[PDB]
RNA sequence: CGUAAACCCCGCCCCAGUAGGGAUCGAGGGCUGCAACUCGCCCUCGUGAACGUGGAAUCCCUAGUAACCGCGUGUCACCAACG
RNA sequence: GUUGCUACCCCUCCCUACGGGGAGGGGGGCACACUAGGGGGACUGCCGGCGUAAGCCGGAGGAAGGAGGGGGCCACGGCAGGUC
RNA sequence: GCGGCUUAAUUGGAAAACCUCACCCGGG
């Protein structure tokens, strides 16, 4: 259970979908899987710190990962 | 008449640029690639904006730039208004320590403004009024 | 030979500025010549909306009515 | 060494053009300049 | 209070000019 | 992992347990941010975890801490400083705080002092003015 | 067709008898014949303007960072020599309380150019180039009075007053997609650019741009 | 190899990760949990290393503007605030003193300060670890940004 | 400049006139010769009798 | 007086009357002054109302202008949501 | 060039990828910038068009182009205007 | 800020605790 207020069959649902996109955003992913977006910006950058993403634009609030 | 040589033979050159409130005295001699305004290097710049306006001229010029040392002291007037100053200054420097009229004639198309400066400054608060309201 | 690229719309050359009319003189009639299309070397004069110079290309989206008063 | 033209006090006094404030809010401007050299 | 003329109203202690708003735009020069 | 508790009584209040413990603790009756802030500290808990993944023992120590700050933090920090009956610094939670406030306007009151009569009016008690906007469109007294 | 001359920096690129004008210098290059990139990133040569009228206005002009000083306003028929995408800039001032934040707005189209690029595989510069193009209105309704009531009439659009109502929808568009509610301004406007590339009707520069046309229509 | 040389962010971090570790005299007092960095702010600062991190944005201060004293780095520090009413337009607040003395006064416990007649200046202790701290904060960032390397090791 | 006043005009006349050959077709000699002939304390007003005397002396070439 | 704020950067918050908003009120600590209750200003802790962009109507503004941001200053023992 | 500016130098401290760099004091200078008094500059001046000609439109050049931009000075007579 | 209402007075016109102050009560 890697980030623990998130359930693990979510988060892999999440791993996995992240691969099939082209861009994703944290509120992309709030918004797809009912998630408070300051969720999905762990869930974003612990795939980023695995390295399954790539920052490639930031902000304040939102940000830009290239899945790779 | 805002470019002044100072030494020739070691060829340095001091310029001047202004915007708004903001001047920029500007000394360039035949040095490495580097350029340092206020003592802090060209990209380490924080203001994003700030930084590229200032380093427009330099990525017109391409490798003219990697043969002088460019030392830039910038005063008053806002980052913007800085920026502007420190990019005139560096734009009119690099025009007269070079000689180069391709140069002059590529930073004129580019902007206009670069070596003409701004003209406008400003316009004073009336009395009776929020503002100036011109 | 193909200008406009709608497919609605066809092409006019502002040959000739006409003058100022509407109400509080907004629009302006404007000698424009036809481009690609039916009625491709007729010469209208239209009711343009916005500033407008001598050489400019506009999109017709009708070229039967000349139409200009704006009382 | 020289005459150094130190920069002019300037001493503005801003007054209402009104005895009483009967109108469009007009504001008159006195100016005492003094220059100084040295 | 003033200068030329006591009024109390516009004392008017810019710098050390004592007036009353309305005796200096009259004596201003 | 450990599921997180949806829902953590503290103080007789039932924070929520998906929140941070810092800002869950602040909807209590007598705690503030800055007052949940300093607990969190002063107890070393980390003011940014989620109070629903907390540990028993620490649960009941924040809900000692709420009940009981006057023991932690410095009297300037407190809600009743010096108080106008018993002399201590205290801080009160919830419906103490409520009944210590409610018997200082009732003691203003039964004075007829004129903060007294205003709150006997139901006008405004601090210097103020009513030609104006004055009337309230709103609820004045929230505590 | 014209006799009053024509100021340097314009060129004319005749085809056929229609005299094709554009007011801003595509061909430019630093000192050793590199392209300049918009933001570092992106490049202004392969851009291309089907629109011939909307041709004239469009600025693509090479520019690293789009910051005109605020100086071509002046003169009528100024704003065709401000870069295009200073123009988006420039268009995301508002409301009140983000008026002269051009930073703000240089970030928000900077990172929304990003997720473009990303999202689509297309130039930024190319993807709202086509937007303008697909939200440019042709068409417009002007106000005619016929004894005590106004009335509408069908008028034509010039090509630069249609190049700002396209602006305008646009930022307008993402403007009202992100107030009040989680998603960022950035991807409101890239997601509203993209459709007005796209020519998906959901988009509101599209909604627009319908609804104006067919008033125009239906008042002739 | 200069405090200029480097990006204030990181090397501000790096300043305060060594001194919370490797200098004891920086300590937080009793009163750090129930204040704030200042008269008129809203919420205590979050981050728990905040005097460590203060202690290292006064330090490249010290290097930078030398001579300053504690009141001039209150104003450095100052902030825009609703001083009185909160219904009033908002002002400029400077921050707490109490926090910087004390900071300027740990400091110059640990050595890296010192006090003159115009203000507090960094000892030549304090300029070396400051300095140190940025040659090898460079280092790995020429790695990164080839651009930089002519600011450190000139060719 | 949009319309020269009567006293512009009048000067200008009077000064083209008194002297008729201290004056062509060029403005830096016009200006050179109304600042040497008569009394203008103001630039402006120099500078518009000078161009007006140059807008005469064409007229004058011109009818010819 | 004086290292202005907006601004930039990093981290937390995630559409909810809320980590938005700061009215009202409770306890306390100071400043000016001869004096602070009617009737001053500042600070700490707590308390968290209306309000989710506002009908008819209506005002100002053409470029370094509008708008936003702060700073100095006038009145001033103290106090500016005003000029 | 009693003040204000720092190109040029030297003394010290610090760093050093070892080339060099940065900061402080001192000297030198008035170069740059700034400060203030006087002067020049822009005048529809040139060109294309139009017009009897007052003059208007476009373009170049120009720091500045159409009264260059802001303000002051407030005609004769009124407002039974406002101010004992 | 003005109007109105209330008032011993809420002052008179078209940066307020004293003073200001011109209003009311009481007194010199
Ligand atoms: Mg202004
Ligand atoms: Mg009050
Ligand atoms: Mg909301
Ligand atoms: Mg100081
Ligand atoms: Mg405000
Ligand atoms: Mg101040
Ligand atoms: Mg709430
Ligand atoms: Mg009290
Ligand atoms: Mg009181
Ligand atoms: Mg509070
Ligand atoms: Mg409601
Ligand atoms: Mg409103
Ligand atoms: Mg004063
Ligand atoms: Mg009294
Ligand atoms: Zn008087």
């Amino acid at each position: 259970r890697t980030i623990q207020t998130l359930d693990e069959k979510v988060f892999q649902t999440i791993a996995k979908e992240v691969q099939s996109l082209k861009a994703v955003t944290p509120y992309e992913i709030a918004t797809k899987y009912g998630i408070k977006m300051s969720l999905a910006f762990k869930v974003l950058r612990a795939l980023r710190d695995r390295g399954d993403l790539v920052l490639v634009a930031k902000g304040h609030r939102t940000e830009v990962y290239v899945p790779k | 008449p805002w470019v002044s040589i100072l030494q020739e033979n070691p060829r340095v050159i001091i310029s001047v640029g202004k915007k708004k409130t903001a001047v920029a005295r500007a000394i360039i001699k035949p040095g490495m690639g580097r350029v340092r305004i206020n003592g802090y290097p060209l990209e380490l710049w924080p203001i994003e904006m700030a930084r590229v306006k200032m380093q427009e001229p330099l990525i017109l010029a391409g490798d003219l730039a990697k043969k002088v040392d460019i030392e830039v002291n910038v005063r008053g007037g806002g980052y913007m208004g800085q920026a502007i100053a420190t990019r005139i200054a560096i734009a009119r420097g690099l025009v007269a320590y070079f000689q180069s009229e391709e140069l002059k004639k590529l930073y004129e198309e580019y902007d206009p403004y670069m070596l003409k400066g701004d003209p406008r400054r400003t316009e004073p608060k009336k009395p009776g009024i929020k503002h100036a309201r011109s | 030979v193909k200008f406009s690229p709608y497919e609605d719309a066809v092409a006019g050359l502002v040959v000739q500025i006409l003058g100022r009319t509407g109400v509080a003189g907004e629009v302006t009639q404007v000698k424009i010549r036809v481009l690609e299309g039916r009625d491709k070397g007729r010469v209208l004069t239209r009711n343009v909306k916005g500033p407008v110079r001598l050489g400019d290309i506009v999109m017709l989206r009708e070229t039967e009515r000349e139409a200009r008063r704006i009382t | 060494r020289g005459p150094i033209p130190l920069p002019t006090k300037r001493l503005m006094v801003t007054v209402r053009r009104a005895p009483s404030g009967q109108g469009y809010h007009t504001f008159d401007h006195w100016e005492l300049r003094i220059s100084k050299r040295l | 209070r003033c200068l030329r003329c006591g009024t109390r109203e516009a004392v008017i202690r810019k710098y050390g000019l004592y007036l009353c708003r309305r005796c200096f735009r009259e004596v201003a020069p | 992992a450990q599921e997180i508790r949806a829902i953590v009584r503290i103080g007789d209040t039932d924070l929520d347990g998906n929140k941070t413990v810092a800002y869950a603790l602040a909807k209590i009756r007598g705690i503030g941010i800055a007052t949940a802030y300093a607990i969190c500290r002063k107890l070393g808990i980390d003011p940014h975890a989620t109070l629903g993944l907390l540990p028993e023992d620490q649960i009941n120590k924040l809900d000692w801490a709420v009940r009981n700050l006057h023991e932690l933090a410095p009297a300037w920090f407190l809600n009743r400083r010096k108080d106008p009956e018993t002399g201590r610094d205290l801080h009160l939670i919830g419906s103490e705080l409520v009944l210590a406030a409610k018997r200082d306007v009732d003691l203003m009151k039964k004075l007829k002092s004129w903060k007294g009569i205003r709150h006997s009016l139901g006008l405004k008690v601090r210097g103020q003015r009513t030609v104006t906007t004055g009337r309230f469109g709103a609820t004045a007294g929230v505590t | 067709i014209f006799g009053e001359q024509l100021p340097k920096t314009s060129r004319v690129e005749y085809i056929g008898d229609v005299p094709i004008i554009e007011e801003c210098p595509r061909e430019l290059k630093t000192l050793d014949g590199n392209p300049i990139l918009l933001f570092g990133k992106w490049s202004f040569e392969d851009v291309v303007v089907r629109d011939p009228g909307l041709r004239r206005y469009i600025c693509l002009k090479p520019v690293v960072l789009p910051h005109t000083e605020g100086r071509y306003q002046k003169r009528r028929f100024g704003k065709a020599h401000i870069p295009i995408v200073e123009r988006l800039v420039n268009l995301l001032m508002r409301p009140g309380r983000n008026t002269g934040k051009k930073h703000k707005a240089y970030n928000i189209v900077k990172r929304a150019f990003e997720i473009i690029y990303y999202k689509t595989g297309r130039n930024p510069i190319q993807v709202f180039i086509d937007a303008i193009i697909n939200t440019a209105p042709r068409e417009e309704i002007t106000r005619i009075i016929m004894g005590g009531i106004a009335y509408s009439v069908s008028v034509d659009v010039s090509p630069q007053r249609r190049l700002d109502l396209s602006l305008r929808w646009i930022t307008e568009g993402a403007r009202q997609c992100s107030f009040n509610n989680p998603k960022p301004i950035e991807e409101c406007l890239a997601d509203e650019i993209m459709a007005a590339a796209a020519n998906d009707p959901k988009s509101y520069a599209v909604r627009k741009r319908e609804e104006l046309e067919r008033i125009a229509a239906a008042s002739r | 190899t200069s405090v200029k040389d480097v990006p204030a962010d990181l090397l501000i971090a790096e300043l305060a990760k060594y001194i919370k570790d490797n200098v004891p005299q920086v300590k937080p007092p009793v009163w750090a949990p129930f204040v704030k960095t200042g008269a008129n702010k809203e919420r205590p600062p979050m981050s728990e290393d905040w005097w460590y991190i203060r202690a290292a944005s006064i330090m490249r201060k010290l290097y930078i503007y030398g001579p300053v004293g504690v009141g001039s780095l209150r104003t450095a520090y100052g902030y825009r605030a609703k001083i009185g009413d909160k219904t009033r337009p908002e002002r400029t607040r400077k921050a707490g003193g109490a926090i910087i003395r004390k900071i300027l006064q740990q400091l110059e416990h640990a050595g890296f300060v010192t006090k003159t007649k115009r203000g507090r200046v960094l000892t030549p202790e304090g300029k070396s670890l400051v300095d140190r701290v940025a040659a090898r904060i460079a280092k790995e960032l020429v790695k990164q940004r080839p651009e930089l390397a002519k600011y450190v090791a000139p060719p | 400049g949009r319309v020269k006043p009567k006293f512009i005009k009048s000067l200008a006349e009077k000064l083209l006139e008194a002297y008729p050959d201290r004056f062509t077709e060029s403005f830096k000699e016009n200006k050179k010769a109304v600042a040497e002939l008569a009394d203008i304390p103001s630039k402006t007003v120099r500078n518009k009798v000078a161009g007006y005397i140059t807008r005469l002396v064409k007229r004058q070439k011109a009818k010819e």
